[PDB]
DNA sequence: CAGTCCCTGTTCGGGCGCCG
DNA sequence: GGTCGGCGCCCGAACAGGGACTG
């Protein structure tokens, strides 16, 4: 007996139309169910052909978590209704969230299915189920509910989420609240012992409204990666070879860096083996150029507007650096992952875990899901990132191919 | 005109566009006997409804034979209603295969009569399908008609059937959950694990479910015997195969006939193992004229025959048993070419396959085994939902040594090692830190843009040099040329230094085959080679021996 | 500097097969 | 005959995006 929020989509835009890609047997059976139940439930209702509209769904298993979880790649209708989520009903993004001591999440994605949505917006939510070997045609269905997943969900909710938070956040005004898409995150400086306690009362402060996850995070040992310098004792021409380039590489972010006199040590046309002593002037250069790298960017500064880019290098030996930028050279924050999921055994794996890694520091620094430049082929991607993805929101992405220059990022 | 007991389906015209409204084809006389022959019968059970002048559409229509059989398939000619149509999404999402088939204790396969013609139109819509069936005459006016049901040859007639057939099917298959129909259009395979008695108990309770709406089930396609005739396959209690296939024998080839002998070679490949088309789909390539007769070149009748003696012996396949493990095995069959097979039971084939595409113009065995396998993986998970075990020509280490060092993320499912010929292997390693006791070469290329000539040549730690006249070249192919003569004038161990991004690269990729003439005579000579060591420097920066041999190619 | 072109990878349009 | 839809393959042509060099 709720009224439903109007929406409509971009200007001048038609609906999603994307196929839904094969799914494995226990993908299949974890979505008959939990769509037999949701049909039951009212939440959703089966629809016909005539509706020219189309998204993928799939389902995940969170991390630790048994129950299988129902997901819909909302990415190109998110595309498409971005008007609504960002000009009418904006949700403001807590700059105090980074800094607390300890983050939890929480799948807060089941009260969602208490709103009703409107009705004209129902032709677009519409999603296939396959079966295996094509044993029957699509099982079509359309959401009768707000959508786990969608944009505008955390939107319409907005005004009724903050009416449940607001008997908390009155009696925990030091504690950060913020609403991601079917997340919630929370944090707060208190030590981690009455920080989980705090929880369990939010999870009963909204479970009597009509609601349950947990995942730990700390934002505070969050660190960044440097471009570092190997300090030796002897150098050969080819240190000093692979040295210059990967300073010349770098003076395009640090405009004072300098290979003047390391370029002169480089004078004859010399054995790469054959050791080469440090000038004098050569090895003020050096020191000169660690302390730059030491120093942060001059003028960089995130842009709400621009769109956050994310690049990801394989480094071999479990090791993956990263950095997030919005303009060229202008890195807002790199990094390194190590010892991952599937190290020294599986690289999608691997790069799975750290797009979900990189996605969420994302969300608590910025409030923003960046586009991703990912360092696979694009058949071998959509292939296998299903089979280990453990998050209910994603990004965007994109395929590229560049070979290793000089190592820039990783020793 | 009574109703339907099925459903119907609300379907709009594109906005802002009308009904078509175009002129009718010329009809043979032989056809036009045929159509009112049809057009008559259809009007008696309420299909078709004449009009009047206040329906001012129009669409061609025609009619052709149909497969065994004297009577006649009637088909309209929608291709200006189609396109002012609104857009479905369709539903059939692929083609099921018998390899997907459990075995079940019983079977029965059977076929509705006119399956579009029981399932009735949109009401709003029957305005917009008027045609004309002209009469033996020029002169007569002729007949006006507008369609009741869906028309064969309307872009919406397939994608509403197969959903009106699961929504009646739905009620049966709720109260008959462990009766698995495998529903595709009008065909419907049914299988149980009940006995025989209770068998034919619930196909005739189905044969009465689909009586209910509308839909006959005639016991003239009715197969309660094996062998059951299904998707074209050969289904008994044990195995299954293909039905028989027919390739044209011309003795003038034409294009057309190739692609006819193509496309049937692919369809025979799914469990006829060993099938390639490799050269005979290199008499396609840059041809002008669909009709145009093509002479079979040498190695492409050697294929021909090859694939003729395969079809002769018979090939089955078998059912998937749940119980025991998936396995898929590869093979290189040549240069650009891939087959594997899928079973459970050594010999006993669920289905063959083969992979041929070739990506980039550089590549090697490693890269398109991977190709070969997702393609495998992506189709087993369509017909099985599963992945297979893979049983794999390539050494676990020499899998191991590629993808850590290979800057681009790559991974295989579980597999195991086969000692099977020609193995995959690297052909050659690239060091990874510089050899001592190796000559050092400094190598540079350049070009000019206008004059398309330049020079490629290189310096040394001893005091060798070389410069080379280049003619009809650009500044990428001279930078490989640069390093093609400091890998020919070298000893076996090598140091090369370079400031060109584009040839670090592909060589690094380890590539074994090119598209490019040089880069596989630049290959040749790396695999003489015992070590080999690659390094970039940027250019211009006066750099070692980089800038001498920067102002040595300089014109 | 913006303007290229050199090279490489992708996307789509168009034939046949197969099924109904 | 020259209808629709699905899926598969192979080809060329069109599209596109990055890297070196140039007015
Ligand atoms: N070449 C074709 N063009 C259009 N539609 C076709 C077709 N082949 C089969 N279908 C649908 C099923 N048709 C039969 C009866 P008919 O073969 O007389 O149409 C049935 O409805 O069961
Ligand atoms: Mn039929």
């Amino acid at each position: 007996p709720i009224e439903t929020v109007p929406v409509k989509l971009k200007p001048g835009m038609d609906g999603p139309k994307v196929k839904q890609w094969p799914l494995t047997e226990e993908k299949i059976k974890a979505l008959v169910e939990i769509c037999t139940e949701m049909e039951k439930e009212g939440k959703i209702s089966k629809i016909g052909p005539e509706n020219p509209y189309n998204t993928p769904v799939f389902a995940i298993k969170k991390k630790d978590s048994t129950k299988w979880r129902k997901l819909v790649d909302f990415r190109e209708l998110n595309k498409r209704t971005q008007d609504f989520w960002e000009v009418q009903l904006g949700i403001p993004h807590p700059a105090g969230l980074k800094k607390k001591k300890s983050v939890t999440v929480l799948d807060v994605g089941d009260a969602y299915f208490s709103v009703p949505l409107d009705e004209d917006f129902r032709k677009y939510t519409a999603f296939t189920i396959p079966s295996i070997n094509n044993e029957t045609p699509g099982i079509r269905y359309q959401y009768n509910v707000l959508p786990q997943g969608w944009k505008g969900s955390p939107a319409i909710f907005q005004s009724s989420m903050t009416k449940i938070l607001e008997p908390f956040k009155k009696q925990n005004p030091d504690i950060v609240i913020y609403q991601y898409m079917d997340d919630l995150y929370v944090g707060s400086d208190l030590e981690i012992g009455q920080h989980r306690t705090k929880i369990e009362e939010l999870r009963q402060h909204l479970l009597r409204w009509g609601l349950w996850m947990g995942y730990e995070l700390h934002p505070d040992k969050w660190t960044v990666q440097p471009i570092v310098l190997p300090e030796k004792d002897s150098w050969t021409v080819n240190d000093i070879q692979k040295l210059v380039g990967k300073l010349n590489w770098a003076s395009q972010i640090y405009p004072g860096i300098k290979v003047r006199q390391l370029s002169k040590l480089l004078r004859g046309t010399k054995a790469l083996t054959e050791v080469i002593p440090l000038t004098e002037e050569a090895e003020l250069e050096l020191a000169e150029n660690r302390e730059i790298l030491k120093e942060p960017v001059h003028g960089v500064y995130y842009d709400p507007s621009k769109d956050l880019i994310a690049e990801i290098q394989k480094q071999g030996q479990g090791q993956w650096t990263y950095q997030i930028y919005q303009e060229p050279f202008k890195n807002l924050k790199t990094g390194k992952y190590a010892r991952m999921r599937g190290a020294h055994t599986n690289d999608v794996k691997q790069l799975t875990e750290a797009v979900q890694k990189i996605t969420t520091e994302s969300i608590v620094i910025w409030g923003k899901t960046p586009k991703f430049k990912l360092p696979i082929q694009k058949e071998t991607w959509e292939t296998w990132w299903t089979e280990y993805w453990q998050a209910t929101w994603i990004p965007e992405w994109e395929f590229v191919n560049t070979p290793p220059l000089v190592k820039l990022w990783y020793q | 005109v009574p109703i339907s007991p099925i459903e119907t389906v609300p379907v709009k015209l594109k906005p802002g566009m009308d009904g078509p409204k175009v002129k009718q084809w010329p009809l043979t006389e032989e056809k036009i006997k045929a159509l009112v022959e049809i057009c008559t019968e259809m009007e008696k059970e309420g299909k078709i409804s004449k009009i009047g002048p206040e329906n001012p559409y129009n669409t061609p229509v025609f009619a052709i034979k149909k497969k065994d059989s004297t009577k006649w398939r009637k088909l309209v000619d929608f291709r200006e209603l189609n396109k002012r149509t609104q857009d479905f999404w369709e539903v059939q999402l692929g083609i099921p295969h018998p390899a997907g088939l459990k075995k079940k204790k019983s079977v029965t396969v059977l076929d509705v009569g006119d399956a579009y013609f029981s399932v009735p139109l949109d009401e709003d819509f029957r305005k917009y399908t008027a045609f004309t069936i002209p009469s033996i005459n020029n002169e007569t006016p002729g007949i006006r008609y507008q369609y009741n049901v869906l028309p064969q040859g309307w872009k919406g007639s397939p994608a509403i059937f197969q959903s009106s057939m699961t929504k009646i099917l739905e009620p049966f298959k709720k109260q008959n959950p462990d009766i698995v129909i495998y529903q595709y259009m009008d065909d419907l395979y049914v299988g149980s694990d009940l006995e025989i008695g209770q068998h034919r108990t619930k196909i005739e309770e189905l044969r009465q479910h689909l009586l209910r709406w509308g839909l006959t089930t005639p016991d003239k396609k009715h197969q309660k015997e094996p062998p059951f005739l299904w998707m074209g396959y050969e289904l008994h209690p044990d195995k299954w195969t293909v039905q028989p296939i027919v390739l044209p024998e011309k003795d003038s080839w034409t294009v057309n006939d190739i692609c006819k002998l193509v496309g049937k070679l692919n369809w025979a490949s799914q469990i006829y193992p060993g099938i390639k088309v490799r050269q005979l789909s290199k008499l396609l390539r840059g041809t002008k004229a669909l009709t145009e007769v093509i002479p079979l070149t040498e190695e492409a009748e050697l294929e021909l025959a090859e694939n003729r003696e395969i079809l002769k012996e018979p090939v089955h396949g078998v059912y998937y048993d749940p119980s025991k493990d998936l396995i898929a095995e590869i093979q290189k069959q040549g240069q650009g070419q891939w087959t594997y097979q899928i079973y459970q039971e050594p010999f006993k084939n669920l289905k063959t396959g083969k992979y041929a595409r070739m990506r980039g113009a550089h590549t090697n065995d490693v890269k398109q085994l991977t190709e070969a396998v997702q393609k495998i993986t992506t189709e087993s998970i369509v017909i099985w939902g599963k992945t297979p075990k893979f049983k794999l020509p390539i050494q676990k280490e020499t899998w191991e040594t590629w993808w850590t060092e290979y800057w681009q993320a790559t991974w295989i499912p579980e597999w195991e090692f086969v000692n099977t010929p020609p193995l995959v292997k690297l052909w050659y390693q690239l060091e990874k830190e510089p050899i001592v006791g190796a000559e050092t070469f400094y190598v540079d290329g350049a070009a000019n843009r206008e004059t398309k000539l330049g020079k490629a040549g290189y310096v040394t730690n001893k005091g060798r040099q070389k410069v080379v006249p280049l003619t009809n070249t650009t500044n990428q192919k001279t930078e490989l040329q640069a390093i093609y003569l400091a890998l020919q004038d070298s000893g076996l161990e090598v140091n090369i230094v370079t400031n060109s991004q584009y040839a670090l690269g592909i060589i690094q990729a380890q590539p074994d085959k090119s598209e490019s003439e040089l880069v596989n005579q630049i290959i040749e000579q790396l695999i003489k080679k015992e070590k080999v060591y690659l390094a970039w420097v940027p250019a211009h920066k006066g750099i070692g021996g980089n800038e001498q041999v920067d102002k040595l190619v300089s014109a």
